[PDB]
């Protein structure tokens, strides 16, 4: 259950950026791949997730209409198209994957990544 | 009898150093008991299915040093596995073995002075039905007496002694004092004050000796629901002097936090 | 959290029947006394006490015996089965478990009442008394291995030898090794600091004709007793059980069992009352003991 | 495989202890990594022109012990000289050498597990055109996990964790909280309050869980440019209760520092 | 010259490790000098009449490890007996002996670098005319430089540096500042303020650099015998701004404690 | 042979599972669901190993006194995923029978 | 100066002259000896420990850290009783003696 | 003022354990 965290770095406020994540294997049904956000040393929280088996997305109210999660064929790869970026969005974005649908709980995730740093300049 | 070790053997036979003597020496140098370890992953352990391969990990258990070099321990699925180093001195060829157990079964057995198998847990490996989901190491405890240090950095927390005291100061005023490290005090005001004049000593209990400051401390308080305030002086003798305005027969609720140091410089 | 009692018809045995006398249809309530009495044979010389030998007495345990059958038939059956299960064994074992201990008592039925004064569904409310055989024990497993230290070799062993102030060296593949351990003999000994009801042992003899067994030394290092056998042939292992009520001394060679009583040293086996001190092996490479630890009060 | 060291060799050949194994053992006992040293000048080094003579200095680098006995290091003039101990295990007869360098070039090379030259700086010697003007040793770091101690004396400083939080409490009130050691909190008031009554909960954000006290804390504040004051209660649930007088439509600037402990006696 | 110890000897002769070299190594690993010990009673010493029997005690003195196994020391009656470990390397067959003395006669003799007898006190045994009344061990001191730790528990106390400063802020206001650990400051107000307006910088001395905060600190004060309060801002540049109401020609006594942190997060 | 299991799935949902011949399972829904979103894993107990299917099973349920329905997925790993619409603070009674096979062709 | 009832006593006796018996003697109110604990050892002892407690009765000589039972070497004829009467105790060839007396009260 | 009882395991011995049987958890 290994994870790759391609893409991520430096960009201006109101601009656009992208994120890539590939999982080695899928643990079962209701396969959800997404990202957990950690702002200003606070507790990590799920912000973007995609249910592979249902083609249903979840976005936290704070990022709605700003972020777009996409899937690449059957490669088990997820992309985050981050447009109209904000200074609050400057956080460490870890890649999370699991079988059993969307969850707020960290432990319930079968796959946890290293974490790519997002820096929204002012 | 005195048994010497770190000494010259004039005839090369007098003071041979036994493995248990070095065990005790090492435990004493590092400040460890039989219920902890020293552990270092020189390279990362590797998880494959329900197994952990320690690629290059050194461990000190009961003052005994050993290395785990591509040593795989098999795990129980959907479980919290407590990884133990087990030392059996009677197993002359292979004294050390690893086990994955359902609980922390560390036994604190004194292998340097007595018989028995020392079991000490050093890792906690959580599994799913197919592989490792997380790993947490056991803490390495250093038990020390008196430390002289220049600088220290703490990543977690420092636990210092805490003492508490409630003082019925008089005139309805209550102080709840919390002292930490025998120096820093935070006073929380409670109750409701009445029948007091500025400069007057409060009619109740004086502050206990362990909470008395070396110098007079003026602590600011506030009257609940009002835009008015007061202050009290905690004097070095333990007495409390009222320094708000004169208060009549009607009690006014007193609240607020004030801090002071008990100790001065030197 | 709450305390648990169980009656075992055969503890550690393959045919053990367990009655849960805390949660079952047959329950025990209100033990008369789990305490004890002591005497030091004190006599007074004008108020001044003169102490003698100290002795403990374990009182009988009487419990309120209650049945929770849903009918007369079930309750009669429960009483009959419980009592006859106790009556069918030489003794029975009470398990006493709390958050701080799990202890046992070997008991013999002293009395049981049977009356007709029924509550709802003909439930029983009787009195059961037990005589104490072995009160409060646990089993401790210990292994003794006869390990010998290596020799001290100049150039190999860790020692500060040679010219003053002495030295050792790190030499690839020969460097320094530890000769042995201080008191390596500790690993082939029982350091007896506690009281014991009895023990079970599997002894591994080394040499053929010489006696083989174990010896017990007191706190001043003197041998007071020993369980030793002089067999014609080396036995693969010898089984000993010192329990006053069920003792055994049996040797094993292949699939052949031999009673060792005829070959036991009747002069050296002075006592089964094991004192503080230490047990040493006699011509044994290894010994595995199951000690029945003694706790007068828990 | 498990490689045993602190164990007796029944036939004097079973467990040879290598210098790398003792190196790792010593590093673990003292809590040092490859980027620090243990160093002791048993006698003072002597400065002569652009040279430092180590008269009797012991050093432990990468768990390897060696002694500098009348060992002179030539220095660069009008410079800050970084004195390094360099360990090259391939140089069998003389594995250790000293160098004076223009920078701290400590490389953290793991000499006990792999190949490479370990370089570790232990002294900083500043010169004029003619000789030594000052010397400063490199700090000896002890990396420990959990410490249990009776008493400690610190000559420098203790660095503890710091967490900060800004709370838009409601009604224009802002709190800037700084928590140190996960216990002591200093609250700094900002903003300007309006449309609030005594006993009313502020209409904004509650205090985040990591900053919530175990018991209610009353914090006194002051109205900028006025003789008037207020207090707020930070409740264990995270809510904030206004305890100043009622404020009308016109905002009043709120300022001041208040302290509290998160942890009680435990 | 450089003498190498923890290194292989290619021709089995190159690097002999002496007992004094291991002594110095052990002292350095544990952070001990010649005036302390490492000591562990594996079993309790036994008192019989005017004697103490060390049943199983290990000691490290001057980096030399030895064991006291049923070693009895005869004591002086009605006396405080200072139990010493005495190391005389010239007594090759028995280099260690114990003594009971009338005073702590620890001598700090460097036995690993020179000649002499090391004497170090490790126990204090008090007697009546008939036997032992009490026993107190000597503390085991760990002298360290920089410590990096995850968690620490202190049973006694931590002694940290303290600095004090009195500031004549101007307009009659006096601040008495106490800074501990170079971070936490408690300001005590004194004096009496007059002739000042809100927003105005006080006319006197600015706060000395070592007491200046990284961010502006608003400190609440109280007017003695009144229901009125004020606050002052200690600015990062050291200036002090008045934030009470305007004060006329008549001085009003100013009191109270306010706390602030000098350092912010990182 | 018949085996039964009650699962407090979380969010107020209760499953009463009856397994016969160690293969055919009939799930009876009980309780009342609140504070759940579509695609979210339910906050309670996962299904015990002996009742877990080899493949994901979608079980249709109904809201008592309404013309609305929901479905839950019992995943092979034991977890339960909510597949009805988002539910607020007010719990709505959940009922219905759903069947599944534990074993596939083998 | 014995004025009260005791249960027993314990003491550390420091002998003076070598080759001479040492101990203590007890005299009644009229100054007559009624009991004594006296020893004649083959070797000089650093001190002698005595304890008349019936349940922890000890008569042992100490030479360095070595204890010897001195009971076989006591003047049994002089040790008439352990019951200490009012009067006084004198030393026999001792430079010093340190006692720990167990004072008695039947009712309190 | 009020009477105090204590149980000593070894009065006047360095290893003495004292149970306050007036104010402790066992009375």
């Amino acid at each position: 259950v290994q994870l790759q965290e391609s893409g991520g770095g430096l960009v201006q406020a109101g601009g656009s950026l992208r994120l890539s994540c590939t999982a080695s294997r899928r643990t079962g049904s209701n396969w959800c791949m997404g990202w957990f956000r950690q702002l200003a040393g606070k507790e990590p929280e799920l912000v973007v997730a995609l249910n592979f088996d249902y083609d249903m997305t979840y976005y936290a109210d704070s990022v709605k209409g700003r972020f777009t999660v996409s899937r690449d064929s059957g490669k088990n790869t997820v992309y985050l198209q981050m447009n109209s970026l904000k200074p609050e969005d400057t956080a460490i974005y870890y890649c999370a994957a699991r079988s059993g649908g969307f969850s707020s709980n960290r432990e319930l995730y079968d796959g946890w990544g290293q974490g790519t740093q997002v820096t929204v300049s002012s | 009898t005195i048994k010497n070790f770190t000494f010259f053997s004039p005839n090369s036979t007098e003071f041979p150093v036994g493995s248990n003597n070095d065990g005790k020496l090492y435990m004493m140098l590092t400040g460890m008991d039989y219920r902890t370890i020293r552990r270092k992953d020189w390279s990362s352990p590797l998880n494959t299915a329900l197994n952990v391969q320690y690629t290059n990990t050194s461990i000190i258990a009961g003052g005994r040093y050993f290395e785990l070099l591509n040593e795989t321990v098999a795990l129980k699925g959907d479980s919290v596995n407590y990884i133990h180093a087990n030392i059996d001195l009677t197993q002359t060829a292979n004294p050390v073995s690893l086990s994955a157990e359902t609980a922390n079964n560390s036994n604190g057995v004194d292998i340097n002075n007595g018989s028995g198998v020392l079991k000490v847990c050093f890792d906690i490996v959580t599994t799913s039905g197919t592989g490792v989901t997380s790993t947490k190491p056991i803490v390495q405890t250093s038990t020390l007496d008196s430390i002289s240090v220049n600088d220290m950095t703490v990543s977690g927390s420092i636990d210092v002694p805490v003492q508490t005291l409630t003082v019925e100061a008089g005139n309805g005023l209550q102080l709840q004092l919390t002292k930490k490290n025998n120096d820093l005090v935070i006073v929380r005001f409670f109750g409701s004050v009445s029948n007091i004049q500025k400069g007057w000593n409060m009619s109740g209990t004086w502050v206990d000796r362990p909470f008395r400051p070396a110098a007079v401390q003026s602590l600011v308080g506030h009257f609940a629901g009002r835009d008015t305030s007061f202050h009290i002086d905690i004097n070095p003798n333990g007495s409390i002097t009222w320094w708000g305005a004169n208060i009549d027969k009607t009690p006014i609720a007193t609240r607020g936090n004030g801090s002071y140091f008990i100790k001065s410089a030197w | 959290g709450v305390r648990q009692y169980k009656i075992h018809t055969n503890l550690d045995g393959t045919d053990d029947k367990v009655w849960d006398v805390t949660n079952g249809k047959v329950r025990f309530y209100q033990p008369s006394n789990l305490g004890l009495q002591s005497t030091n044979n004190i006599w007074q010389s004008n108020g001044i006490g003169v102490m003698g030998t100290r002795s403990i007495t374990q009182p009988q345990i009487e419990f309120k015996l209650e049945t929770f059958g849903e009918s007369l038939e079930e309750n009669y059956q429960l009483m009959k089965d419980f009592v006859n299960d106790i009556l069918s064994k030489k003794f029975v074992t009470l398990e006493y478990q709390t958050e701080i201990f799990q202890v046992y008592a070997d008991l013999a039925l002293a009395d049981v009442t049977k009356t007709e004064g029924y509550g709802k569904n003909g439930t029983f409310s009787e009195k059961i008394t037990f005589d104490i055989i072995t009160k409060w024990y646990t089993y401790e497993n210990l292994t003794f291995d006869k390990i010998q230290n290596g020799k001290v070799i100049a150039g190999m062993s860790k020692i500060y030898g040679g010219t003053a102030p002495g030295n050792y060296k790190y030499i690839k593949g020969t460097s320094y090794t530890y000769y042995g351990e201080s008191d390596i003999d500790r690993l082939s000994r029982w350091d007896i600091k506690e009281e014991i009801f009895s023990f079970m042992g599997i002894l591994y003899p080394k040499l053929p004709k010489t006696p083989a067994g174990v010896r017990f030394l007191d706190d001043i290092g003197n041998e007071y007793t020993a369980i030793v056998f002089k067999t014609e042939q080396v036995q693969d292992y010898i089984l000993i059980n010192t329990d006053v009520n069920d003792e055994t001394y049996q040797g094993w060679k292949g699939t052949t069992a031999l009673n060792l009583f005829p070959v036991m040293d009747f002069e050296r086996y002075r006592t089964r009352i094991i004192e503080k001190g230490q047990m040493e092996l006699i011509n044994l490479s290894k010994a595995e003991f199951k000690i029945k630890r003694k706790a007068d009060f828990v």
